[PDB]
Formats: structure tokens, C-alpha cells, sequence
């Protein structure tokens, strides 16, 4: 859904605490607010994309402190009031399953939500799913009865709703022991959240790639400012820091370059995930496959770290 | 007295659902709204 | 209906005629356009460690040679120009590819057909959607059926009325705490339950929660005063 | 015929079957002329 904000002291990073280098870096002008409004514009929308997943309901609903969801326990992906972060069991792993600089002017921004207003939101969504159907995202919210919600989902599969209630002990207890199974897989596999991770990986390669071009010569006689300083006069460090200011700043248009086109890959999926959101939790969709491989039921949204899980129910 | 206040912002509205085992809301009544979409 | 729609057309142009505010996201676009190029501008008049910013000014100065070691530079310098703002523009120029493929597709949905996507055309229900055209983009009005004053009403799956459960082949079954009916799922407008209404399964042991009433028949009373017209048709034979 | 709909005869539809319809009107007719079959009956006995 998003990915670490990273705003970046273009001068710091090229010339830290040098104003001769500063002076040099001068030669080149804008450059470095070219690249600073660039990485702003990145930080910015990982916001946007975040609020585009998370932030479709303007009420946050919550469920009711009795439970008679028709013998369907939603325990394991509901809030736990026990908890410091109010988040579901089901979301305590996802939060571990994902594994998650500053000298050299790189910094990372806060995200806008924060993971506590990220659980708020997925569980307005989910006590909306439960309680009242399609009519939380299409009006205000209208109760009805989880039974009778899954045979309005029924009838939207093309099955008859007499299907439902003469099954639904057996329609629960499949869904009881599903929602164990997703459980037991997230502690098993390592490879379910790497998309996830695959993101994280990236991004972190790309700033620890950028730190270590600053010990690179780019032909210099050293990568340590002050060691072409120290021993020349203004002719000859000219020459020699002009070589490091130009190699510098091709890393730093290297990096915006990396992160605005992975960016992109990121918004990409992002309105996915916000398509997603619209389709398969506010509502049921008709797409084959498009909600996972079945006919689709309906789908509950989960928080993780950058992303968003959605567990999808279908008929088979 | 004019002021740039600081805050934790609001999600939402808090609003609890009147869901029981055998208790629905049907709309008596509805309204037609006309909604604009932008796109570059 | 009509009333509700020429007042909702109403509010769009009160809305965008009153402040200048819904637009933005177009304007991003041609702001970003302006101030790529200015910028793309303004980095002629940097150095890259030259004699000067101006072509003319090194070439009305040195000779062929002193020259080259700054001309260099500058080609260098401004050609590193060039080639950022050109990766910037590609970049971008994904970012309204993309948003003009989804404007294509949302003109195929919700423009040219009806929509049964949640939200995809609008928050509510898709009625219908208009295209206006504006500077660089589109802008749809979307036109939505939305839900507006609902009563709660008591609720069960099935009726059972003669040892077999009955369920709604549209709709879903309501009381008012007295009587039953069947009504459709998103409009309040009860209908007593019949056999029309109405289609049958099993008995009444399996549905957890199902509840007791009687369901008419609408072949039944045709039949009785059948009848009420056979009886005077006998008790009349009787007579003579 | 609450399950079904009719369109023309049968020469058109390429793989058809010959099977009973039941019509649900016809045994609630039929005991309906069994009633009346008794009064008549009953009407010979005066
Ligand atoms: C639940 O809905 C019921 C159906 O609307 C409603 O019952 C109906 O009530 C009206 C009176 O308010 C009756 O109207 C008739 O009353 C007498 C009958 O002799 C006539 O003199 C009148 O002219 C008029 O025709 C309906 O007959 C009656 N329907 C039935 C099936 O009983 C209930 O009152 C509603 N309950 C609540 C709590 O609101
Ligand atoms: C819905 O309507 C049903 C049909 O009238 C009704 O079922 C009937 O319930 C009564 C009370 O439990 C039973 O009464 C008899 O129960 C046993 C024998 O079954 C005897 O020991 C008792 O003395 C008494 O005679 C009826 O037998 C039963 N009828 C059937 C066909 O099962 C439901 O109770 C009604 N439910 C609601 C919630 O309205
Ligand atoms: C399904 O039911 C159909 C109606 O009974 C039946 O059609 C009938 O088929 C027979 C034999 O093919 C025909 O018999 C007559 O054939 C010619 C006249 O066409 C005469 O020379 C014969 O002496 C004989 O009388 C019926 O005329 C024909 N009737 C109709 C309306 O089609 C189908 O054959 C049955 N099919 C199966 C698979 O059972
Ligand atoms: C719809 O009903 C809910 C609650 O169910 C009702 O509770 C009784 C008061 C009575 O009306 C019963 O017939 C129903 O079963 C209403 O929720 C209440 O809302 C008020 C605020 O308006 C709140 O103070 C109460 O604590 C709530 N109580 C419960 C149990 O929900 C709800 O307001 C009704 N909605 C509409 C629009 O009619
Ligand atoms: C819903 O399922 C959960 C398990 O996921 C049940 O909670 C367990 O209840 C047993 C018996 O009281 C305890 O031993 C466990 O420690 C509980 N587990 C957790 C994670 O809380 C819960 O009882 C089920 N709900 C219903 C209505 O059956
Ligand atoms: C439909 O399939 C389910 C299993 O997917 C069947 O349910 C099992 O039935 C056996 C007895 O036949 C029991 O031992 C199991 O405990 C049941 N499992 C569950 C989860 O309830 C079900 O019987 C099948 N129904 C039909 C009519 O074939
Ligand atoms: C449905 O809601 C509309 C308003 O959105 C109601 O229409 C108004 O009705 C009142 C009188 O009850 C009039 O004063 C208004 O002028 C009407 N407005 C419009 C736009 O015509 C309508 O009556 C409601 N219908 C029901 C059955 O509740
Ligand atoms: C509904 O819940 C009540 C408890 O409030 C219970 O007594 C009743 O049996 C339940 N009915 C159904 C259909 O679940
Ligand atoms: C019975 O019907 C006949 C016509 O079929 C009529 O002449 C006669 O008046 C009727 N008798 C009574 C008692 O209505
Ligand atoms: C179906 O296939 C068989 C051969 O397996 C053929 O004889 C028959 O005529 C076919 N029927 C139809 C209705 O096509
Ligand atoms: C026969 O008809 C008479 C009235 O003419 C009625 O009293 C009696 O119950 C009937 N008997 C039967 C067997 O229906």
C-alpha cells in the first residue's frame, strides 16, 4: 500500500559540513531542490495511498459487545480490548511476520496514519462487513442479521438461500476452521507476507547503497573530504572535490530515479488495494477470480506494516 | 484570539450498530445524489 | 425523482461556481508541466563550474581550446538537465497514463452502461454517470440512488405455516411486532405473504430461528366462492 | 410449471425430451370435482 517516506539534506549528503564543497555545489544550482521536491512528492502520496486503502468509511463503527454472528468467531480477526495496540489476534502476526542512516542527512518521515488509527479503520470496515452488509459502504449503516446477510451473499452466487440455513452449522464450522487454518499458515510460511517484505528489502538495499557510494573516489585521490583539503590549495581541490560533488549527486539522481519509479509500482498496487477494498470488502463482487479463486462471499480487510491483507470467503 | 491549533486527528464519528440475531433496518424512503468525479 | 435530480444538478453548479477548491487535481498536472519546464529554464543559468552561464560570454572571451574546458561543462551540465527533466516526464507521463486508462474505463462502465461495482462509480447505489469535459481531463457526474430514512423492523430466515418453511424469492420477511410481510431488501414497501411471494423447502425443524404465520393462497378464495356459487347452484336444484 | 416457461412446439430444439409436466392447479381442481362428485351423490339420496 505504501512505503517509507524518505526526505533527503541533498547538501549534507554531498558536502557534510563543508562550505567550500557547499560553494562548489553551487555550480550546479537547483538541482538539489529538484531532487528534494521529488522525494517530497513521493512522501506525500504514501499518505494519499494510504488513505485511499484505509480511509473509505467516514464513521467508525464498532461492534457490539455480545456476539451472535449465527455461530461464525470473528475472535481471531476483531479487535482484542486485552492488548496495548488494539489490534486483532490475526494482525498481531502479521506484525511479526514482517522484520523491519541519519548521519549522512537521510531521514524518514512518519507515516500520517498511525498503526493504531490503521487498526481503527480496519476494524470500522469489519464491524461494518458483519453487522450490515453492503448498505455501510452505499448509505448509512442498516443492521441485519449475520444468517441472514449470508443469504443475501448466497443469492449473489447464483445459490438459493434455502442452501445457507439448511447447512449453515456445517457453513460455520468450514469457516471456524478456515480462519484456523489462515492462522497456523502465517506462523508456517515464510515466503506469505514477501511481497511485504520484498518492498521493505528494497527499499532499505537502495538507502544502504546510497550511503555507501559516499566511500567510493569516483577518481579522486580520496573519498574523505577533508583528506583532498587538508593538502591542497584552492586550484587543485577544485579539480579533485569537483569529481566527488559530480559522482555525489549522480548517486542521489540515481536514487530519486529508483524510488520515483518504484513509487509508481507501489501506487499501482495500491489502487489495487483500494479497488479491492471497495469491491470485495464493501461490497460482493461478480469478477471471477478477481476477490481470490471461488465464487466470492465476502472479505475482511487486515493491517501490515506498508500493506494490507485481505482475507477472502468463497463458495467452491 | 485567532490560534494554529495542534491536534490528534478524527477518523470519524463513533457509532455502535444495532445488530441482534433477528433485527433489520429497511430505508422507507431514499435521495437521488448527483456526485462528481476528476480525473487527469 | 426528477425534483431530486434537478436539485442535485443544482448543488454541482452552486458547488464549483461558489469556490475554487474541487479542481486541484487537474491543476496539480498543469502546475507540474509549468514548473518542470521553468525549472528546466532556469538551470541555463547555472555554471557547472564555468567562467560563466552564458554561451557567448566564454566564446567572446577565450579562444578554440581555453574554451572547450569550460564549453564542456556546460554541454555536460545542460545536457544532465535535459535528461532529468525527461526521466521526470516519463515518469510522469505513466502517472496520467494511468489515470487515463482508468478515465477510459470508467467512461466504459459508467457512461456507456450501469455499474453494480461498490463505490467504483460513486459512493450509494450507480444509477447512472454524465462526462463533462474540463481543461487536460474529465469529470463525471455520477448520478446515485442512496438510502436516506430507514426503521428498524424485526426480522426471521423463513415462515413456517403448514409444516414446511417458506423463504423470500426476492426480498426478505419483516414485522412490525404484530403482523408479517415480505418486502425487497432495499426499499420499505411490505407485501402480505404469499405463496406467490414465497418458495418452499423442507420442514420446519432444520432453520435455526424461523417463526409462525399463516401464508394466503390466491387460488383458494377464487375456489371458495366457486364453491359459494355451487352451493346455490344445488341448494337452488333442491328447490323445485 | 412454477419452474418452467413455453415457447413453441417441439420440431426446433435440437436434443428435446418427452417427459410428464406437472401443473400444481390440476390435484387442487381434481379433489375440488371429487367435493362435488359427493354432492351430487349425496343429492341422488333424498
Ligand atoms: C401492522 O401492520 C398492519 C397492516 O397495515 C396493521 O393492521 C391494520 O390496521 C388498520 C387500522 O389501523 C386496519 O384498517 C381497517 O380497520 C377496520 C377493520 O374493520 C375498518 O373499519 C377500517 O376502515 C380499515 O379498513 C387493517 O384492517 C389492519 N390489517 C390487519 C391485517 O389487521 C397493524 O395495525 C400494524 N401494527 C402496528 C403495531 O402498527
Ligand atoms: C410454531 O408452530 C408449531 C405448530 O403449532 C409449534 O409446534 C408445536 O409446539 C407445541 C408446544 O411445544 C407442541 O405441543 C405438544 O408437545 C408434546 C408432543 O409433541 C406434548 O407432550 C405436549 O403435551 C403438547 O401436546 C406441538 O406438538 C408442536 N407441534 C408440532 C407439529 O411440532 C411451535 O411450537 C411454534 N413455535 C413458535 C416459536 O411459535
Ligand atoms: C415423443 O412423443 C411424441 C408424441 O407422441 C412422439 O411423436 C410421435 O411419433 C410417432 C412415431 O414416430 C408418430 O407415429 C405415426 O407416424 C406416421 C405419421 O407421422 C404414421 O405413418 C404412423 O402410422 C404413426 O401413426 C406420431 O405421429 C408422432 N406424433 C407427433 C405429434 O410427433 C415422439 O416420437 C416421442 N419420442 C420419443 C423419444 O418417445
Ligand atoms: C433502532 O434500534 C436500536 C436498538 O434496538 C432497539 O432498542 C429499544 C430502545 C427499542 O427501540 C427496541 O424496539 C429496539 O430493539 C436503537 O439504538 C439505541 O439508540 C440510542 C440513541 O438514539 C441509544 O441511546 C441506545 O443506547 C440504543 N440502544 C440500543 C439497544 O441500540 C436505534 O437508535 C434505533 N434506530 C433508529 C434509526 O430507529
Ligand atoms: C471462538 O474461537 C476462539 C478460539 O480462536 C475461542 O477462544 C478460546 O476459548 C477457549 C475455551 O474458553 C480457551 O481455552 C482459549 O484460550 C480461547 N482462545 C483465545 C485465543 O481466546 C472462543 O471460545 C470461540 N467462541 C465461541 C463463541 O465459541
Ligand atoms: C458436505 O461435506 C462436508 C465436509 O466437507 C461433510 O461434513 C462432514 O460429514 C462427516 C460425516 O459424513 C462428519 O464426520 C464430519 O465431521 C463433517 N464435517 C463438518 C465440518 O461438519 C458433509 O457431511 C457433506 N454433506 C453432504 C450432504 O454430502
Ligand atoms: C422522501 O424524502 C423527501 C425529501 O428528500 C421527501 O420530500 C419532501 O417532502 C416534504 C413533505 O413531507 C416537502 O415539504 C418537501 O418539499 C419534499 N421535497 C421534495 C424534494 O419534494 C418525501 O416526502 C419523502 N417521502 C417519504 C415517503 O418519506
Ligand atoms: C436470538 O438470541 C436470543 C438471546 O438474546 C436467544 O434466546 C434466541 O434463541 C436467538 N435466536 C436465534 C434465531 O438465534
Ligand atoms: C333459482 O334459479 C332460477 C333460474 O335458474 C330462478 O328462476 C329462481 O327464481 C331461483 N330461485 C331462488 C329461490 O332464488
Ligand atoms: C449425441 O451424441 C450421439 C453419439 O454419441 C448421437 O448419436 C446423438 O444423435 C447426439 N444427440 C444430439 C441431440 O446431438
Ligand atoms: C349429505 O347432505 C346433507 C344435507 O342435504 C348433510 O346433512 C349430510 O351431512 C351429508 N352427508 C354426507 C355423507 O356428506
Amino acid at each position: 500500500v505504501s512505503m517509507t517516506k524518505t526526505s533527503v539534506d541533498c547538501t549534507m549528503y554531498i558536502c557534510g559540513d563543508s562550505t567550500e564543497c557547499s560553494n562548489l555545489l553551487l555550480q550546479y544550482g537547483s538541482f538539489c531542490t529538484q531532487l528534494n521536491r521529488a522525494l517530497t512528492g513521493i512522501a506525500v502520496e504514501q499518505d494519499k495511498n494510504t488513505q485511499e486503502v484505509f480511509a473509505q468509511v467516514k464513521q467508525i463503527y464498532k461492534t457490539p459487545p455480545i456476539k451472535d454472528f449465527g455461530g461464525f468467531n470473528f475472535s481471531q480477526i476483531l479487535p482484542d480490548p486485552s492488548k496495548p495496540s488494539k489490534r486483532s489476534f490475526i494482525e498481531d502476526l502479521l506484525f511479526n511476520k514482517v522484520t523491519l542512516q541519519k548521519f549522512n542527512g537521510l531521514t524518514v518521515l512518519p507515516p500520517l496514519l498511525t498503526d493504531e488509527m490503521i487498526a481503527q479503520y480496519t476494524s470500522a470496515l469489519l464491524a461494518g462487513t458483519i453487522t450490515s452488509g453492503w448498505t455501510f459502504g452505499a448509505g448509512a449503516a442498516l443492521q441485519i442479521p449475520f444468517a441472514m446477510q449470508m443469504a443475501y451473499r448466497f443469492n449473489g452466487i447464483g445459490v438459493t438461500q434455502n442452501v445457507l440455513y439448511e447447512n449453515q452449522k456445517l457453513i460455520a464450522n468450514q469457516f471456524n476452521s478456515a480462519i484456523g487454518k489462515i492462522q497456523d499458515s502465517l506462523s508456517s510460511t515464510a515466503s506469505a507476507l514477501g511481497k511485504l517484505q520484498d518492498v521493505v528489502n528494497q527499499n532499505a538495499q537502495a538507502l544502504n547503497t546510497l550511503v555507501k557510494q559516499l566511500s567510493s573516489n569516483f577518481g579522486a585521490i580520496s573519498s574523505v573530504l577533508n583528506d583532498i583539503l587538508s593538502r591542497l590549495d584552492k586550484v587543485e581541490a577544485e579539480v579533485q572535490i569537483d569529481r566527488l560533488i559530480t559522482g555525489r549527486l549522480q548517486s542521489l539522481q540515481t536514487y530519486v530515479t529508483q524510488q520515483l519509479i518504484r513509487a509508481a509500482e507501489i501506487r499501482a498496487s495500491a489502487n489495487l488495494a483500494a479497488i479491492k477494498m471497495s469491491e470485495c470488502v464493501l461490497g460482493q463482487s461478480k469478477r471471477v477470480d478477481f476477490c481470490g479463486k471461488g465464487y466470492h462471499l465476502m472479505s475482511f480487510p487486515q493491517s501490515a506494516p506498508h500493506g494490507v491483507v485481505f482475507l477472502h470467503v468463497t463458495y467452491v | 484570539s485567532q490560534s494554529i491549533i495542534a491536534y490528534t486527528m478524527s477518523l470519524g464519528a463513533e457509532n455502535s450498530v444495532a445488530y441482534s440475531n433477528n433485527s433489520i433496518a429497511i430505508p422507507t424512503n431514499f435521495t437521488i445524489s448527483v456526485t462528481t468525479e476528476i480525473l487527469p | 425523482i426528477a425534483n431530486q435530480f434537478n436539485s442535485a444538478i443544482g448543488k454541482i453548479q452552486d458547488s464549483l461556481s461558489s469556490t475554487a477548491s474541487a479542481l486541484g487535481k487537474l491543476q496539480d498536472v498543469v502546475n507540474q508541466n509549468a514548473q518542470a519546464l521553468n525549472t528546466l529554464v532556469k538551470q541555463l543559468s547555472s555554471n557547472f563550474g564555468a567562467i560563466s552561464s552564458v554561451l557567448n560570454d566564454i566564446l567572446s572571451r577565450l579562444d578554440k581550446v581555453e574554451a572547450e574546458v569550460q564549453i564542456d561543462r556546460l554541454i555536460t551540465g545542460r545536457l544532465q538537465s535535459l535528461q532529468t527533466y525527461v526521466t521526470q516526464q516519463l515518469i510522469r507521463a505513466a502517472e496520467i497514463r494511468a489515470s487515463a486508462n482508468l478515465a477510459a474505463i470508467k467512461m466504459s462502465e459508467c457512461v456507456l452502461g450501469q455499474s453494480k461495482r461498490v463505490d467504483f462509480c460513486g459512493k450509494g447505489y450507480h444509477l447512472m454517470s454524465f462526462p463533462q469535459s474540463a481543461p487536460h481531463g474529465v469529470v463525471f457526474l455520477h448520478v446515485t440512488y442512496v438510502p436516506a430514512q430507514e426503521k428498524n423492523f424485526t426480522t426471521a430466515p423463513a415462515i413456517c405455516h403448514d409444516g414446511k418453511a417458506h423463504f423470500p424469492r426476492e426480498g426478505v420477511f419483516v414485522s412490525n411486532g404484530t403482523h408479517w410481510f415480505v418486502t425487497q431488501r432495499n426499499f420499505y414497501e411490505p407485501q402480505i405473504i404469499t405463496t406467490d411471494n414465497t418458495f418452499v423447502s423442507g420442514n420446519c425443524d432444520v432453520v435455526i430461528g424461523i417463526v409462525n404465520n399463516t401464508v394466503y393462497d390466491p387460488l383458494q378464495p377464487e375456489l371458495d366462492s366457486f364453491k359459494e356459487e355451487l352451493d346455490k347452484y344445488f341448494k337452488n336444484h333442491t328447490s323445485p
